[PDB]
RNA sequence: AUCGAGAGG
């Protein structure tokens, strides 16, 4: 009855930016990004890869409510270093890893016989 | 609800990827909070989980008959023969993260029953609504778009709070308000007032 | 349906309490809650 | 000793030594006279009935007698310097904070003392659930309604 | 091969593929599992219209069953979401239309299988909508049973969808994870009345990793890079394509984040 | 009856505002703010009448006098500015 | 900005109670009767041999948000195998001219009594414990 | 019974004491009996205590047994509420029960009285004796719908 | 009422097995567990759908109207 | 059941009688029915007043002569220390009513919880009859895929609950999670 | 009784309630359709007029919207059906019946209205699903639980009424109850179970989990606490992560039998400036108590800070417990074999003692005490023997229970469970009691027809030797059923009686209130008490404080 | 509406 339509959680809505960026108040070089129409699947990779980078001081994500799917990511980096650059570097490294693994597993599958 | 008197309302629904998963990939259809069990002292729920898992793996129907000599140790020996842990506790991984849970989690098949009481069927609300004529007060029941009763106990609960104007608004303006004319010598409603 | 088919009512030394005499004839626990407890029982 | 009392003096003391960082080695700056005089003045300060007339003043003195006893117990001049390294500023802040908390702790006029008391008794009574003495809700009913007969009359002689 | 993660596949089947994933942070594998379960898109009947139903089963029940029926989705990438198309209700490019008609001509009950469903819309030379049969007999999955004198006739519109909207579109059934089987990382605390080793069952994957030694101290620095997994396919999409499509879906999500950032 | 009022000198009501009377004053001030009555404090990003009334209480600018009755019928009057709120 | 106290202590006995990761350690200052220390340790993080003699140091430094350890960019404050951060709750005297220091490092309790240093180990929020094999 | 007593040094001490319990109560004769302490005697029944000694003593005993029924279940209630109820019973004449007769014999407003029980009879007696109700009671203004002189309503608010 | 299409937990298709499953136990006097193993339903989640379900459809068929 | 002298007191009902009753069960030779057992005198009907004179035994095996390494898990059973039972209970589960006979291992649970479950079985969703689609009912509710319970009472066989269940065997996890 | 003081009310709602850990304690999860049905009249004002107009353009069906508009004349304008619903231009002074929007006072009610805390004002958060969602900590004052319970909600229709609800009926004000000198609200759930586990010195958080948990705290200032252990690896105690949630400048001290300043057992607590020095958190630490943590935080900081503290503790503990996991288990009920056999020999010793006492009663050698029947003394002795047997078996089980035992965890935290529950499920369920006596012979001289005549032995008397795990015997089942049936009868009659008692109490003294002279009197003026409580002080401020003068020796007093 | 029945906390 009152339940929201399922399509909302995988598809974006009207007037909704995918990413909204707001600097953290009373924090140095820190900013929170409100990923919209996303879930834990996307957030965990970003947090882990930001934590791998030495220049990224902070890496955490949270869901404000399990009801609707949005997640906030907090990033704090070294002075003289833009947080968005850290996010994009982590994303690109993720993509490179995905490609490498897919090629290796495709070769293994072709090697496999069934 | 389930047998053994456990009563539950699903506060939320979780897709399978969000939910925790076992090593074999089996995710529980439902998950229940532990704290309900110790106060109720219903061991048969746990033994039902155990015997139902044993029966599902063995293909042999489980005997839930009372006054029958069934040893929990024996059923756990059978479950160990199947390869799952004797107590039925199984290692589980958090769905959101993928990390192994520090404490192993006990899940097994269990019979559950849906109940007549349905939330969507039960919800009721009322703005300015239909009023029964005799008291000029809200009608009874959800079916007649009625208004909930302000119990006397509720009246007192508001009385001791000190919300005098809140009680006045809820008990005069919200329901059966009326304006009447009284003549001073009479002290009664007899006086007929022509407003035009 | 079956439990409604097999129903007893006691209109009203303490009737509600389960009696030793009820063994083997009346179910020990199949009694409704509220005011109906004890007075109404299933065979 | 353990009894319900207002203002919770010991907590004010812990807040005193943490709000003002306290060095144990340094001697207290408080003269002996000031502690006693301030405690007496504070006893005068903690007013609960506004009138200055002698009978309402006597009711006020009696009403605050127990609190004054506790205050004297925790503000003894030996106690103040020995247990803690009270400074004059810390002692004055404790005095003012005790006065403020006591003033907050006064009943607000107009509060429906009645219905509150009735429900205060009602709430645990619902919680009360089931050897030769009457107890429980039947005993409470006997207590509530003047009973010419008690189910368990008893007399304890010493 | 390529520096990065590496996969060594233990077993392979059209249904199940077993593999070993190495040099990976755990979060990556978990998020891939979530994408594989839900986010991979397939084709499924999003709309059923029944003209006649004489069966005992009610129409809504049947429509739910039809939604859960598996349909081939190997060429699903060439098909486009119904909401993304410009058609009034559905387009031959965005939706696939099927028809099902059956009558219990025999006094013996005649069943309804997935082989009985037929397709109206133009294939356009793409492998989409073929009923999927893993049955040895070749008969499809049962939908209803028809006594003599029972006729059912209906038309199905099948659209593209993602399992997050509804569980039917999910391409995979069971995903099997196992990391740190010896519990060297001690990420879990075992429960035992007398002995952990006796009561607990040793994992199968546990035999592939090297056994620990008690005398050696617990390595604090250690983090697990070796994982053991098994993927299951309903047959709508082959296993290798399912996992590769999960990889591509995750990379597309990341790219969409990057593109939103460039617009920012 | 007449001159039931206690004089201002030696007032015996509580200097602290009872929570009930601050609540009533805030309610009435919020009512008149929602009624578009003039506001005597500058507002900084506030559109809700009750929050405006709270700010006015902090500024102590709100003019009104509480009539505090006594059981005999005598009434003592306390202006808002005289009352102290903690 | 220097170390508050240095010494070498040999553990009389090690006993973990109701915890697997955290043990309790007892020792006294070598050659000195006045100083003895007892405190909690993570033996899983750093194994503590029975009858082992270990060096123990307490330092004030080397607020400000913690930063992940720069990979050699900042030189190590110590080669010591083990280190902890803690804060003192109260300092008492077991007797006149006999001092006792009470500390808690992340809930892991520490107590050392001794008169060999009175000015040092002064009550302060900042305190660090360094232990070498 | 173990009882707390001041030691010679002033500390707590606990000395055993012989106490006797009786299944019937006739206090007036029992207290005059020698060999008993007249100051330590206690009885379950409040009414006998009120008749024998005085109304304040009965009030204290009543509060004591209410305290007992509260503490048997382990629950705790702060003294002021029980004291208010006990004094409500105690203040007038002897002891006034919380029953229909307990409240109805009071000369309070007729409507507050009629709310509890015997509604029509109370209203009838008020009508026959031409009883005047002040309308100051809370339930009377609840029935009138006017805001009760309660909390917020007690104090009047006047403009400058 | 009729054989579930897929196990709610497993997600694997389970309807296609049912028609064979019955024949497996009647033709060869097979144990239910060995029959479920022959079907390939290793997990107990997919096993419970086959073992617990009962075909109420057959009773429903008997009514001519 | 009826107990009478044989030289030990032995149950009147014997093995061959059970075999004949099972043979008549299989066909559905001469009919063996409960009326046949009553006329044979192998069983009797006892009201409440008549129970006072009689003496009963829960388990038939108690009548067999007595005489260690008993398994620890088995529940403690007091040696009867009694003789001259007139009758033996057919099976204890028969005291339970219809709603209670559904409950699994009620002997291992507190009785009030069994009572509460007996109250909820009435509210349980279920297929009341196979004629539902033909019948017109003011309110009718039925499960999409009803399934028989995994653990069943023996009495459940005669309750026809397995044939016409009213619940789902769902995988149940006892676990702490989000907190809802 | 039922129409003047029990009037049905306009602008009311009712729903099944479920609990939301992420939902703030102050808020309630009002469903969207309820908020659509519920209207608040608002006069159009220059500050809000823009917003108001926008709502009317959205329409009644979608929230934020509005159902009705009222002109200066008062002729109604219906937004659902009207030709002008789209082109409205609001003139000043008009009324708009806005939908119920977030951060609006509402009145939340649980059906047994025996308590002021049952009827309390909440903020509103409009939420999709149809269940009302409340915080887990707000269940206790309402006595509510999510076993299908239904709760009510009301909406004020005037501005001064909203102010009364917010200034008097707000949840934060009612956090400290007048009765009991104790807070109502407490943290009693999985949160309470896992707070103990997190505070364990054994438990240690890792950098990634530390950052996520720190971020979870809403008021988090951004300080990264220094790890408790650094050189081997950066690790954080659960105490530090929890101390992030503790407000600055608060000090708590807990003393029990084992609270050494060393505190090897880690019992008790010490907090200075919002930092937890030592201890393991438990029900006394957090759950509502005189001088509790919520009590101190409410007293010093204020109510809003303590409500935020509720929220923060719940968030942190719930995340940590979610990542750590926990479960009840059947194995948690199962006990060691040797301990079980020790329990059985305990039972046998009790049986032999009962046998010997009965044999003495047979020889008429025992002499009764004054005022006691010989049968009464025999019954009392056997009853006490069986009670001691049950309690001893439970104690053996509890010593045999290990720390990993999950029921033991729940009991140690105080979230759920009791010693009697553990004992009944583990070793022996005890002796059954009917009408204050052991099981009686309903049949003449036999409790059951199977039992022999004139049997006073414990099995006939209804003492159940078996545990819940072991399996009750049929006779024991019937005896237990008799006991449970008496319990149900008692609960029903008790609810009726307590309702009548509370009604009579409330009607008796409803009038009495403190007047402006601080005397407590009625409408007629008769003074019940000259000073409320004889001190004239609000009950919430009062807390138990020790008096040093009353106790101790004269010598210690002097020193 | 009336009466009654059942049921939920
Ligand atoms: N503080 C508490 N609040 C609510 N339920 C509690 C409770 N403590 C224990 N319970 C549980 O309440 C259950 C009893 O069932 P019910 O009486 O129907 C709910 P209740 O809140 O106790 O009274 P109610 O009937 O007025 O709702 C017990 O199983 C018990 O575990
Ligand atoms: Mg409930
Ligand atoms: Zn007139
Ligand atoms: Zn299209
Ligand atoms: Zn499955």
């Amino acid at each position: 009855m009152n339940a929201p339509d399922r399509f909302e959680l995988f598809l974006l809505g009207e007037g909704e930016s995918k990413l909204k960026i707001d600097p953290d108040t009373k924090a140095p070089n820190a900013v929170v990004i409100t990923f919209e129409k996303e879930d834990h699947t996307l957030g965990n990779l970003i947090r882990a890869e930001l934590l791998n980078d030495r220049k990224v001081l902070f890496a955490a994500y949270k869901v404000e409510h399990p009801f609707f799917a949005r997640f906030k990511l907090r990033i704090q980096t070294t002075e003289g270093y833009d947080p968005k650059d850290a996010l994009k570097n982590a994303c690109n490294s993720i993509i490179n890893k995905l490609g490498a693994l897919k090629t290796n597993f495709e070769t293994e599958w072709n090697l496999q016989t069934l | 609800a389930s047998r053994h008197g456990q009563k539950g309302t699903i506060g939320i629904t979780y897709r399978r990827e969000d939910m925790p998963f076992t090593a074999e990939g089996i995710v529980p259809d439902l998950i229940i909070n532990p704290h309900a069990i110790p106060s109720r002292m219903t061991v048969a729920h746990l033994i039902e989980c155990l015997l139902s898992k044993v029966a599902a793996l063995s293909g042999n129907e489980g005997d839930a008959s009372p006054f029958t000599d069934i040893t929990v140790e024996g059923i756990s020996k059978l479950l160990r023969e199947h390869g799952y842990q004797s107590r039925g506790f199984e290692v589980m991984y958090n769905g959101h993260t993928g990390k192994k849970l520090m404490a192993q989690i006990f899940f097994g098949p269990t019979y559950y029953q849906r109940l007549r009481h349905m939330v969507d069927d039960k919800i009721h609300a009322r703005a300015r609504g239909p009023m029964q004529v005799l008291t000029r007060q809200p009608v009874e029941g959800r079916s007649r778009d009625g208004g909930l009763r302000f119990g006397e106990m509720e009246r007192d609960c508001m009385i001791a709070h000190g919300a005098a104007s809140f009680l006045k608004e809820r008990l005069m303006e919200a329901s059966d308000a009326f304006r009447v004319h009284i003549c001073g010598i009479c002290g009664l409603m007899t006086v007929i007032a022509k407003l035009n | 349906t079956l439990s409604h088919l097999r129903r007893t009512n006691t209109p009203i030394a303490k009737p509600r309490q389960l009696h030793n005499t009820h063994w083997g004839l009346v179910c020990p626990a199949e009694t409704p809650e509220g005011q109906a407890c004890g007075l109404v029982k299933n065979l | 000793a353990n009894w319900p009392l207002p203002v919770n003096i010991r907590r004010i003391i812990q807040n005193a030594q943490q709000t003002f960082h306290i060095d144990h080695t340094k001697p207290s700056d408080l003269t002996i006279k000031d502690i006693v005089l301030g405690v007496k003045d504070l006893q005068e300060n903690l007013l609960v009935l506004r009138g200055k007339n002698e009978i309402i003043q006597n009711a006020q003195r009696d009403a605050v007698t127990l609190f004054c006893c506790l205050l004297r117990s925790r503000l003894a001049t030996r106690r103040v310097l020995q247990e803690y390294r009270l400074t004059k500023q810390a002692f004055d802040w404790v005095l003012s904070n005790i006065e403020a908390q006591f003033l907050r702790s006064v009943v607000h006029p107009g509060e429906m003392v009645g219905v509150l008391a009735a429900q205060s008794i009602g709430e645990p009574a619902t919680q009360m659930t089931l050897k030769k003495v009457t107890s429980g809700v039947p005993r409470l009913k006997e207590i509530l309604n003047v009973a010419k007969n008690m189910k368990t009359p008893s007399l304890t002689v010493y | 091969s390529e520096e990065g993660p590496q996969v060594k596949i233990r077993e392979a089947s059209k249904d199940n593929v077993d593999f070993i994933l190495s040099n990976v942070d755990l979060a990556m594998a978990n998020s891939l599992r979530r994408v594989m379960i839900a986010e991979i898109p397939t084709l499924a009947i999003d709309s059923v219209e029944v003209e006649t139903n004489t069966t005992v089963l009610a129409d809504e029940f049947i429509a739910h069953r039809l939604g859960l029926i598996p349909l081939q989705s190997m060429d699903i990438e060439q098909l486009e979401y119904s909401r993304d198309c410009f058609c009034e209700d559905h387009c031959d490019k965005c939706s696939v239309v099927l028809t099902l008609q059956a009558f219990g001509e025999s006094e013996s009950t005649t069943n309804v299988y997935s082989k009985d469903l037929v397709i109206v819309s133009n294939l356009m030379g793409r492998n989409i909508g073929h009923p999927i049969i893993q049955d040895k007999e070749g008969n499809g999955v049962l939908i209803c049973k028809l006594r003599k004198g029972q006729e059912l006739k209906l038309t199905c519109v099948a659209k593209k969808g993602i399992a997050k909207e509804h569980a039917k579109w999910g391409p995979a059934a069971a995903i099997e994870f196992e990391y740190d089987p010896w519990n060297k990382l001690k990420h879990t605390d075992y429960w035992y009345e007398q002995d952990s080793a006796k009561e607990w069952p040793q994992s199968k994957n546990c035999e592939y990793e090297d056994p620990p030694n008690e005398g050696d101290p617990f390595d604090y620095k250690a983090q697990a890079d070796t994982f053991y997994m098994n993927v299951e396919s309903v047959g709508s999409i082959p296993v290798d394509q399912v996992v590769v499509r999960g990889i591509d879906t995750l990379q597309k999500k990341v790219a969409s984040i990057l593109l939103a950032l460039t617009q920012m | 009856l007449k001159e039931k009022a206690i004089p201002k000198d030696q007032r015996a009501t509580t200097p602290y505002m009872t929570k009930y009377e601050r609540a009533r004053i805030l309610g009435t001030r919020a009512l008149q703010i929602s009624m578009n009555a003039p506001v005597f404090v500058d507002l900084e990003g506030e559109t809700d009448p009750l929050r405006i009334a709270m700010k006015e209480l902090a500024e102590k600018k709100i003019p009104l006098v509480i009539r505090r009755y006594l059981p005999d019928g005598s009434f003592e009057d306390w202006s808002v500015e005289e009352l102290i709120v903690d | 900005s220097n170390t508050l106290f240095d010494d070498i202590f040999q553990v009389s006995e090690v006993d973990p109670g109701r915890y697997n990761k955290v043990c309790r350690i007892e020792a006294a200052s070598t050659t000195q009767d006045q100083c003895k220390l007892t405190l909690d340790i993570n033996v899983e993080l750093f194994p503590v041999a029975a009858q082992d003699s270990l060096t123990v140091t307490i330092a004030s430094s080397l607020t400000r948000s913690w930063r992940p350890p720069q990979a050699g960019d900042r030189s190590l404050a110590d080669d010591y195998d083990y280190v902890m951060y803690g804060t003192a709750y109260k300092f008492e005297e077991v007797s006149k001219d006999l001092i006792a220091v009470y500390y808690s490092f992340g809930g892991l309790l520490m107590r050392l009594e001794g008169n060999y240093r009175n000015l040092n180990n002064l009550k302060q929020e900042n305190a660090y414990l360094l232990i070498r094999r | 019974y173990d009882r707390k007593v001041p030691s010679p040094t002033g500390e707590y001490v606990k000395e055993p004491e012989w106490v006797l319990e009786t299944d019937g109560v006739n206090l007036s004769e029992v207290m005059t009996v020698p060999g008993i302490d007249p100051t330590r005697i206690y009885t379950n029944s409040f009414i006998d205590i009120m008749e024998v000694l005085g109304i304040e003593a009965g009030r204290a005993a009543l509060y004591k047994e209410v305290y007992n029924v509260i503490a048997s279940d382990g629950s705790y209630v702060n003294y002021r509420h029980m004291a208010l109820l006990v004094d409500v019973m105690t203040t007038q004449g002897g002891l006034t029960s919380v029953t229909r007769h307990g409240f109805n014999r009071s000369n309070t407003g007729a409507l507050m009285r009629c709310s509890f029980e015997e509604t029509v009879e109370i209203l009838f007696e008020a009508g026959a004796s031409a009883e005047l109700d002040d309308c100051r009671g809370v339930s009377e203004n609840v029935i009138l719908g006017q805001m009760a002189p309660i909390g917020t309503g007690a104090f009047d608010v006047m403009i400058d | 009422m009729i054989v579930p299409v897929r196990c709610f937990s497993c997600g694997k298709v389970v309807g296609d097995k049912w028609e064979s499953y019955l024949n497996l136990l009647q033709e060869d006097e097979l144990d239910e567990g060995t029959a479920l193993s022959r079907l390939g339903l290793k997990r107990y989640c997919c096993r419970r759908m086959i073992l617990t379900h009962v075909d109420l459809i057959e009773k429903f068929l008997r009514y001519n109207p | 059941f009826i107990v009478e002298d044989d030289g030990h007191k032995e149950l009147k009902v014997r093995k061959g009688h059970i075999a004949k009753l099972m043979a008549t069960e299989y066909q559905d030779v001469e009919e063996y029915t409960w009326s046949s057992l009553l006329n044979e005198g192998l069983v009797e009907y006892i009201d409440a007043e008549e129970e006072e004179s009689i003496l009963i035994a829960m388990q038939p095996e108690d009548l067999e002569p007595a005489e260690l390494d008993v398994d620890p898990a088995k529940r403690i059973r007091v040696s009867h220390h009694a003789t001259t039972f007139t009758h033996c209970e057919i099976h204890p589960s028969m005291i339970l009513g219809v709603a209670a006979s559904i409950i699994p291992f009620p002997d291992h649970n507190q009785s009030p919880r069994n009572t509460y479950q007996s109250a909820m079985g009435k509210q349980a969703m279920g297929v009341f009859l196979t004629n539902y689609n033909v019948r017109m009912d003011t309110m009718a509710n039925i499960l999409y895929y009803p399934q028989k319970p995994l653990g069943t009472t023996r009495a459940m066989e005669y309750l026809k609950f397995r044939e016409l269940p009213a619940g789902q065997n769902a995988i149940v996890a006892i676990a702490c999670y989000s907190g809802y | 009784r039922g129409n003047l003081m029990g009037k049905r009310v306009d602008f009311s709602a009712r729903t099944v309630i479920s609990g939301d850990p992420n939902l703030e304690l102050d808020q309630v999860g009002v469903p969207k359709s309820i908020a659509k049905t519920l209207t608040y009249p608002e006069v159009v004002t220059p500050y809000n007029i823009d917003r108001l107009t926008q709502l009317v353009r959205n329409g009644p069906n979608e929230h934020p919207g509005a159902k009705y508009v009222i002109r200066d004349s008062g002729d109604r304008i219906d937004l659902r059906y009207s030709k002008r619903a789209g082109d409205i231009q609001l003139q000043y002074g008009w009324k708009v019946e806005r939908h119920i929007m977030d951060n609006d006072p509402v009145l939340f009610n649980r059906q047994p209205s025996l308590h002021k805390m049952s009827m309390m004002a909440h903020r509103v958060k409009v939420i999709p699903y149809s269940t009302f969602r409340l915080n887990l900590s707000v269940t206790s004052p309402y006595n509510a639980d999510f076993d299908g319970d239904e709760m009510n909600l009301h909406v004020p229709q005037s501005e001064e009424t909203r102010a009364e609800l917010s200034q008097l009926c707000a949840v934060p004000l009612q956090i400290v109850s007048p009765q009991s000198n104790k807070p109502c609200m407490g943290i009693v759930q999985d949160t309470l179970c896992g707070i103990r586990k997190l505070t364990l010195r054994d438990t240690f958080i890792e950098l990634d989990q530390v950052l996520n948990m720190l971020y979870w705290v809403p008021d988090w200032d951004g300080v990264i606490p220094t790890p408790a252990i650094i050189k081997p690896k950066p690790l954080w105690s659960g105490k530090q992560i929890l101390s992030v949630a503790i407000p600055n400048g608060i000090h708590l001290q807990r003393f029990d039998e084992g609270t050494t300043l060393l505190s090897p057992k880690d019992n008790g607590m010490l907090i200075i400036d919002g930092q937890i020095i030592f201890g393991v958190v438990e029900k006394k630490t957090v759950g509502s108590s005189n001088g509790g943590l919520i009590h101190v935080v409410t007293r010093e900081k204020g109510p809003q800070v303590c409500a935020k503290l509720f929220g923060n503790i719940q968030k942190v503990v719930n995340f940590w417990l979610l990542h750590n996991g926990f479960s009840t288990g059947i194995g948690d009920t199962i006990a060691d074999g040797p301990t079980m056999r020790e329990i059985t020999e305990t039972i046998a010793e009790a049986k032999k003692k009962v046998l010997d006492v009965t044999k003495e009663a047979q020889a008429n050698l025992l002499t009764a005490k004054h005022g006691m029947t010989l049968r009464e003394s025999f019954e009392d002795n056997v009853v006490r023997f069986l009670n001691e047997a049950r309690d001893k078996a439970g104690r053996l089980a509890e010593v045999n229970l290990k720390d990993l035992n999950n029921v033991k965890q729940m009991v140690m935290a105080g979230s759920k469970g009791s010693f009697i529950n553990i004992a009944q499920m583990s070793a022996c369920v005890g002796q059954q009691s009917v009408e204050g006596k052991r099981i009686a012979f309903g049949f003449v001289d036999r409790t059951l027809p199977h039992f022999s005549k004139d049997d006073y032995s414990p099995e006939s008397k209804g003492f159940v030797e078996n545990s819940y795990l072991r399996g009750l015997t049929p006779q024991e089942f019937f005896f237990h059923a008799m006991g449970g049936r008496e319990g149900l009868i008692d609960t029903a009659v008790k609810t009726a009686e307590t309702g009548y008692i509370q009604r009579r109490l409330v009607k008796a003294l409803e009038d009495i209130m403190v007047h402006y002279d601080n005397t407590t009197r009625n409408s007629l003026g008769n003074v019940i008490q000259f000073i409320y409580g004889e001190d004239g002080m609000d009950a919430a401020h009062i807390e138990k404080q020790s008096l040093d003068t009353i106790g101790g020796s004269d010598a210690a007093f002097e020193k």
